[PDB]
C-alpha cells in the first residue's frame, strides 16, 4: 500500500477544509487500504507529531484527541479507497502539515466480510508524503523571481555558483527544480525565512563548472500552488 | 494522557559511533511502543514496532529494546544518511502520544566555506528593491560568521541567514546571508563587501564588488 | 379413533420450549438473535415456520442428524474449556452477524484468521475426563476467492483435522463463490465430533479452522421436537401433535403420524 493526501491549502480562521487521502496498490494477499485503520496526524512547523483521529478499516471504532474533538470528523469511502477528515472552526494553531497514517494489523477482509472484534490500532506502517494546512488571514501571494548571476572572478576553486532568489510569497511552501529536474548535483534549496513583512523568501543555488555558463544553459523553474504560480527563471552572466 | 520523554533533546556522534537513543514513559504502556525515524523534509518511516522488532527493509545496524516505561532504540554504527529526528510512539492508551524529539546530526572534520557574493539583479532593482546574497557553499561545522560591509561600514539589523540541513551525503552545511536594503540606500553607495570567518579558514575571506561593475 | 384435534398444544405435562424465531441448530451455535436460549432445556423443542438465520451465512453437511441429536439431548447446557490457540488472532466477527451495535459472530464459536504474517500449525488437544459424553461444534470456512484465503489464513490452502481415537475427520475447504447470502458469497460449514469418558478431542489445522469455545453436556431421556406452527395453551395434554393437542383416551388416531407422548397410534 501506497498514500497520498489532498485537499490542503490556505484557510481563514473558523472556515471549514476537507482533507483526503487515497490509498493506492496492494499489500500481504492483495490487501488494500480498506482492510486497515488508518489514523490522521500533524506537525506544526518546528514541532513534534501530534495524533488527531482514528478509524477501524469498516468506519466504526472512532475517537480523537482533545484538541481536535468536537470540530473535526473522521470518515472513509472504501468503495473509492479514501479516507477523509473534514475539519470545521478552524484556529490559527491547527496550522501545519497532516498525514495519512497507516495502523499495520489487518483489521478486516472486506470480499470475505470478516472483522477483528479488537481495534488493534498498532505500529504506522505506511505514511503519506503529507499535505500542507495554513489557517491565516494574510491572503495568498505568489512569488517574484530573480536570477543570481555568476560574475567575473567568481571562481572559488575551479567552479562557478549560481541561483535563483525566490522573494514575498506567503503561504508556505514553494518548490525549485533545474532544467526541468535534469539537474540536480550540488544544488541547495535553502528553508524559506519569514521577513518582516510577513511573507517568504527562498534561495537555491548550485555550483557548475566554469566552462558551463555560456555554453549550457540554466533554468530554475518554481512552483507556487497556493497561487498557481509557474515561473522558469534562467540565469545568464551578467 | 501519557506522557512520553526522550533523551537527548539533541545529539552529535562520528560515522561509526554507537548511539544511544532513549524513550521514558508516563506510565507502564508494556511493549506497546514504536519508533520512527524522520528526515529532513520528508515523511516519517517506522524502524521498530513494539519495542523490538525490526521493520522489513529498515537496516540491520537499528534496534530496540525495553519494556513497561523504559526504551531504548540503538545505532550499532551511525551512517550519514542517518541524520534527522527520531521519535517514540506509543498505544497502549487513546489518546496516542509521541515523543518530544532526538535529533541526530553527524560529526566530521572541518571544512572551509567556498563564499561567493551576487549582486542584485536588473529585474530585482527595477522593482525597487536590493537583495544581495552571500553563499557559504559546503562547509562544517555550522557555526560561522558573516558580516555585510557596505562602502566599507560595518553592517546590522537588515540581514537574515539561512542554513540548509545537514547534507546526507557528505555532511556538510551551506548557508546564506541576504542584505535587503531600498534601491535608494543601495545607490548610495558603491562597494558591497561579504567577510566571512569560520575554523576551517586561516583568516577572515571576503568576497567583495563594485556596484555597475 | 381420533380424527380431531384442539388445535393448541398444552404446556403441561411436558415441558415445553417454543422457539420463536430460532431453529434449534441457529440456538446451539449461538446466533445472536438466539442467545435467550443458552442454557435451556425441553421435553419438546417447537420449531416454528417463522423461523430465521441472522449470522454468518453457513450450512450443516448432515444437517438432519445434528438436529435430531441435539433434540434429543434435550440441553444446550454450554461449558466453556480453555482452548489455547497460539499464535493466532481469535474472536472473529462480522456485520453479518451483529451482536448489539457492533460485530460479532456465533457464541459458541471462534473464529481463528493470522496474527501478523504468519498462521502457525494449531495442534490442541483436550481431554475428557468425565463420566459423560461431550459434544464439540467445530466448523470450517469456505473463502469465495484465493485473495480471501491468503488475507485470512496465509497458507493458499487450509486444513482441519478433528478427530478422536474412535473417529476422524479432515475437511479440506472449498475455495470459490456460493450463492449470495446477505452479502457474502462465502460459507461456513459445520461439523460435530461427540467425545466419549475417556477419549480425547484433537483438533489440528493449518487454516481455516472455526474452534469450537467448549463442549455440550449430552443426555439420554424423552426430550425430542417437532415442527409446527400451533400455538402454546395453559391446559393438560399427555398427547401432542403439530395439528395440536389430542385426547389420548381412544385406542387409535389419525390426526398426524408425527406424535409427542403417550399417545394413540397412527392409522
Amino acid at each position: 500500500v501506497q498514500l497520498q493526501e489532498s485537499g490542503g491549502g490556505l484557510v481563514q480562521p473558523g472556515e471549514s477544509l476537507r482533507l483526503s487521502c487515497v490509498g493506492s496498490g496492494s499489500s500481504f494477499g492483495e490487501s488494500t487500504l480498506s482492510y486497515y485503520a488508518v489514523s490522521w496526524v500533524r506537525q506544526a512547523p518546528g514541532k513534534g507529531l501530534e495524533w488527531l483521529s482514528i478509524i477501524n478499516a469498516g468506519g466504526g471504532d472512532i475517537d480523537y484527541a482533545d484538541s481536535v474533538e468536537g470540530r473535526f470528523t473522521i470518515s472513509r469511502d472504501n468503495s473509492k479507497e479514501t479516507l477523509y477528515l473534514q475539519m470545521t472552526n478552524l484556529r490559527v494553531e491547527d496550522t501545519g502539515v497532516y498525514y495519512c497514517a497507516k495502523h499495520m494489523s489487518m483489521q478486516q477482509v472486506p470480499s470475505a466480510g470478516w472483522e477483528r472484534e479488537d481495534l488493534v490500532g498498532d505500529a504506522f506502517d505506511v505514511w503519506g508524503q503529507g499535505t500542507m494546512v495554513t489557517v491565516s488571514s494574510a491572503s495568498t501571494k505568489g512569488p517574484s523571481v530573480f536570477p543570481l548571476a555568476p560574475s567575473s572572478k567568481s571562481t572559488s576553486g575551479g567552479t562557478a555558483a549560481l541561483g535563483c532568489l525566490v522573494k514575498d510569497y506567503f503561504p508556505e511552501p514553494v518548490t525549485v527544480s533545474w532544467n526541468s529536474g535534469a539537474l540536480t548535483s550540488g544544488v541547495h534549496t535553502f528553508p524559506a525565512v519569514l521577513q518582516s513583512s510577513g511573507l517568504y523568501s527562498l534561495s537555491s543555488v548550485v555550483t557548475v563548472p566554469s566552462s558551463s555558463l555560456g555554453t549550457q544553459t540554466y533554468i530554475c523553474n518554481v512552483n507556487h500552488k497556493p497561487s498557481n504560480t509557474k515561473v522558469d527563471k534562467r540565469v545568464e552572466p551578467k | 494522557d501519557i506522557q512520553l520523554t526522550q533523551s537527548p533533546s539533541s545529539l552529535s556522534a562520528s560515522v561509526g559511533d554507537r548511539v544511544t537513543l532513549t524513550c521514558q514513559a508516563s506510565q507502564d504502556i508494556r511493549k506497546f511502543l514504536n519508533w520512527y525515524q524522520q528526515k529532513p523534509g520528508k515523511g516519517p518511516k517506522l524502524l521498530i514496532y513494539d519495542a523490538s522488532n525490526l521493520q522489513r527493509g529498515v537496516p540491520s545496524r537499528f534496534s530496540g529494546g525495553g519494556s513497561g516505561t523504559d526504551f531504548t532504540l540503538i545505532i550499532s554504527s551511525l551512517q550519514p544518511e542517518d541524520v534527522g529526528t527520531y521519535y517514540c510512539q506509543q498505544y497502549d492508551g487513546l489518546p496516542f502520544t509521541f515523543g518530544g524529539g532526538t535529533k541526530v546530526v553527524i560529526k566530521r572534520t572541518v571544512a572551509a566555506p567556498s563564499v561567493f557574493i551576487f549582486p542584485p539583479s536588473d529585474e530585482q532593482l527595477k522593482s525597487g528593491t536590493a537583495s544581495v546574497v552571500c553563499l557559504l557553499n559546503n562547509f562544517y561545522p555550522r557555526e560561522a560568521k558573516v558580516q555585510w560591509k557596505v562602502d566599507n561600514a560595518l553592517q546590522s539589523g537588515n540581514s537574515q541567514e539561512s542554513v540548509t540541513e545537514q547534507d546526507s551525503k557528505d555532511s556538510t552545511y551551506s548557508l546564506s546571508s541576504t542584505l535587503t536594503l531600498s534601491k535608494a540606500d543601495y545607490e548610495k553607495h558603491k562597494v558591497y563587501a561579504c567577510e566571512v570567518t569560520h575554523q576551517g579558514l586561516s583568516s577572515p575571506v571576503t568576497k567583495s564588488f563594485n556596484r555597475g561593475e | 379413533v381420533q380424527s380431531s384435534s384442539t388445535g393448541k398444544i398444552c404446556n403441561n405435562p411436558h415441558r415445553i420450549l417454543d422457539g420463536i424465531d430460532c431453529t434449534l441448530i441457529d440456538a446451539l451455535l449461538g446466533d445472536p438473535h438466539c442467545d435467550v436460549f443458552q442454557n435451556e432445556t425441553w421435553d419438546l423443542f417447537v420449531e416454528r415456520s417463522k423461523a430465521f438465520s441472522n449470522c454468518y451465512p453457513y450450512d450443516v453437511p448432515d444437517y438432519a442428524s445434528l438436529r435430531s441429536l441435539v433434540a434429543s439431548s434435550g440441553t444446550l447446557e454450554f461449558i466453556t474449556e480453555g482452548f489455547t490457540w497460539t499464535g493466532v488472532t481469535q474472536n472473529g466477527g462480522s456485520n453479518a452477524c451483529k451482536r448489539g451495535p457492533g460485530s460479532g459472530f456465533f457464541s459458541r464459536l471462534n473464529w481463528l484468521t493470522k496474527s501478523g504474517s504468519t498462521y502457525p500449525v494449531l495442534n490442541v488437544t483436550m481431554p475428557n475426563n468425565d463420566n459423560f459424553d461431550k459434544l464439540y461444534i467445530w466448523g470450517v470456512h469456505h473463502p469465495s476467492t484465493n485473495q480471501e484465503q491468503t488475507s485470512l489464513y496465509v497458507q493458499a490452502s487450509g486444513r482441519v483435522t478433528v478427530s478422536t481415537r474412535r473417529s476422524q475427520q479432515t475437511i479440506i475447504p472449498n475455495i470459490g463463490s456460493r450463492p449470495w447470502v446477505r452479502g457474502l458469497s462465502s460459507r461456513i460449514s459445520i461439523y460435530w465430533t461427540i467425545v466419549k469418558p475417556g477419549d480425547v478431542l484433537v483438533i489440528n489445522s493449518n487454516g481455516n479452522l472455526i474452534a469450537p469455545r467448549g463442549y455440550f453436556k449430552m443426555r439420554t431421556g424423552k426430550s425430542s421436537i417437532m415442527r409446527s406452527d400451533a400455538p402454546i395453551d395453559t391446559c393438560i395434554s399427555e398427547c401432542i401433535t403439530p395439528n395440536g393437542s389430542i385426547p389420548n383416551d381412544k385406542p387409535f388416531q389419525n390426526v398426524n403420524k408425527i406424535t409427542y407422548g403417550a399417545c394413540p397410534k397412527y392409522v
